[PDB]
């Protein structure tokens, strides 16, 4: 609970000490906070790019895997 | 200074008073004068007052701030430095500081208009009242200080009012008055340098591209002292400036490099490119919200105007003094703000100046 009290002081001292640097790191922080608020889909797609290149099981691959299982089982009944 | 400032022990003023100086020029010596230094509590006054008192001239210093006049009494002996409370709107208090005065010096001059005074009301209204009132009391000599770029027709408020200040005095005090134009002086807590040392200087590129002819404030302090004791220098116009030409942006990087101030200049706020409307808007907004004198709209225009030498005026050598260069004194006056200290000598300022100009 100590940071909640110390947060008002340090944020003030971040803009006073390094005003140009403060306007970016705080400004950049608000972008991603807004991005998740507004479902911009950016950080999600930056994430999906990494999982594709590094061979991870992506979200799209699982849903494609379900389609292959779904399409196979349905024709098995016929 | 040296040992005794007066050229001759007995000096007769324009009013017929015969003043005899006594002593060998020490603190306990006298000169028989009474130099009222208006605006003595300011940056320039504290040098004008100091030199006059140590050599035995009575100084009457009219003040409006009570706690700033205390330190002026150290310079003189007992009774040498006198005080009068006044305001430019109180005519009677003006006549208290000129009744016994044989020398009257005018230093009052502002760059920012306040909720009680405008730029004209001080560079003219104060000067006109001060000059005219001094004459009626038989003051022998008047000395005045104006801008270094006085011009009656200039679009800058400071330069326009300061120029009219020259005319309105000579229509009030008369032919005896003298006008001295000082270039931006540099000294301890100099307003000329205090803008260069400030880390958060918004519009630093725009403000510092102006050009100047910096002059050592001590010499101007003695320049008035030389003029004060001489009657040969009535009715003249003097412009005092330094030989080597310097620009603020040349100084600002030269100043910063001595203080050694990688990533820091890009972050702390050394270079703040801001739009021209924003600078104009910011100065206007603070003009109604601030309580201390900030950057003004007038200094936004002055930044586009370079210093001009007027050939009708007279230089330092007219008084027998050789002006000193900013190179020999720039380091020591920022030495407060700076393993093994590197002392940037007179010649080595050029080598610093070389390093600034090299891209
Ligand atoms: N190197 C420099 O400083 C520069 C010199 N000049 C000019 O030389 C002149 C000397 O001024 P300087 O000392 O250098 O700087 P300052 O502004 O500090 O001098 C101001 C002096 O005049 C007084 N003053 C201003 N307005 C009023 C007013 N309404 N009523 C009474 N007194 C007032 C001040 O009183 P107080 O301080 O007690 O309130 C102070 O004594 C100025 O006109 C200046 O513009 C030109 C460019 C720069
Ligand atoms: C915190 C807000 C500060 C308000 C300052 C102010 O009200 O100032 C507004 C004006 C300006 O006058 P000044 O500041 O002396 O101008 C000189 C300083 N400059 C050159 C930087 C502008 O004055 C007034 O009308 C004062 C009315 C008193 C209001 C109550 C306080």
């Amino acid at each position: 609970p100590y940071l909640v009290a110390f947060r008002p002081a340090v944020l003030v001292f971040f803009f006073i000490r390094q005003p140009i640097g403060a306007g970016l790191l705080a400004g950049g922080f608000l972008f991603w906070q807004a991005d998740r608020h507004f479902n911009f889909g950016i950080r999600d797609n930056i994430h999906n790019f990494k999982q594709t290149i590094l061979g991870f099981p992506t979200q799209a691959s699982k849903w494609e895997t379900f389609k292959q299982v779904d399409a196979q089982k349905r024709a098995q009944l016929v | 200074v040296s040992t005794f400032p007066l050229k001759s022990d007995i000096n007769i003023t324009k009013s017929g008073k015969t003043l005899l100086s006594v002593g060998q020029g020490g603190r306990s010596s006298r000169t028989g004068f009474t130099a009222t230094v208006f605006g003595g509590t300011g940056f320039l006054g504290r040098v004008v007052v100091s030199k006059l008192a140590k050599h035995g001239t009575n100084v009457v210093v009219p003040f409006r701030n009570d706690r700033a006049r205390r330190q002026l009494k150290v310079n003189g002996d007992l009774g040498v430095v006198n005080f009068v409370e006044f305001d430019i709107r109180n005519l009677k208090s003006i006549e208290d500081s000129v009744k016994y005065s044989d020398i009257v010096i005018n230093l009052i001059g502002t760059e920012h208009f306040s909720k009680n005074f405008s730029i004209e009301d001080v560079n003219i209204g104060a000067a006109e009242r001060i000059a005219k009132a001094a004459k009626e009391a038989g003051v022998s000599r008047l000395i005045h200080v104006s801008s270094y770029n006085a011009n009656p027709s200039s679009s800058s408020d400071f330069y326009a009012t300061k120029g009219i200040g020259e005319q309105v005095v000579r229509d009030n005090f008369g032919p005896d008055a003298t006008i001295v134009r000082p270039a931006p002086m540099y000294f301890r807590n100099s307003p000329f340098l205090n803008e260069l040392l400030q880390i958060k200087a918004l519009g630093g590129n725009v403000i510092f591209k102006k050009e100047v002819y910096p002059v050592h404030a001590l010499q101007v302090g003695e320049a008035i002292e030389r003029i004060a004791f001489d009657d040969a220098t009535a009715g003249q116009t003097y412009e005092l400036f330094g030989k080597e030409r310097y620009s603020k942006k040349e100084l600002r990087e030269m100043i910063k490099h001595i203080i050694h101030i990688g990533y820091y200049p890009y972050s702390a706020g050394f270079y703040l490119p801001a739009p021209e409307p924003f600078l104009y808007a910011f100065a206007l907004i603070r003009q109604y919200i601030s309580s201390q004198p900030r950057f003004n709209v007038d200094q936004l225009k002055r930044s586009h105007i370079n210093q001009e030498i007027d050939q009708s005026a007279k230089t330092f050598t007219d008084l027998g003094m050789v002006p000193d260069e900013l190179s020999e004194y720039l380091y020591r006056y920022v030495k407060p703000h700076i393993q093994n200290r590197t002392v940037y000598s007179k010649e080595d300022i050029e080598k610093l100046r070389d390093y600034v100009n090299t891209p």
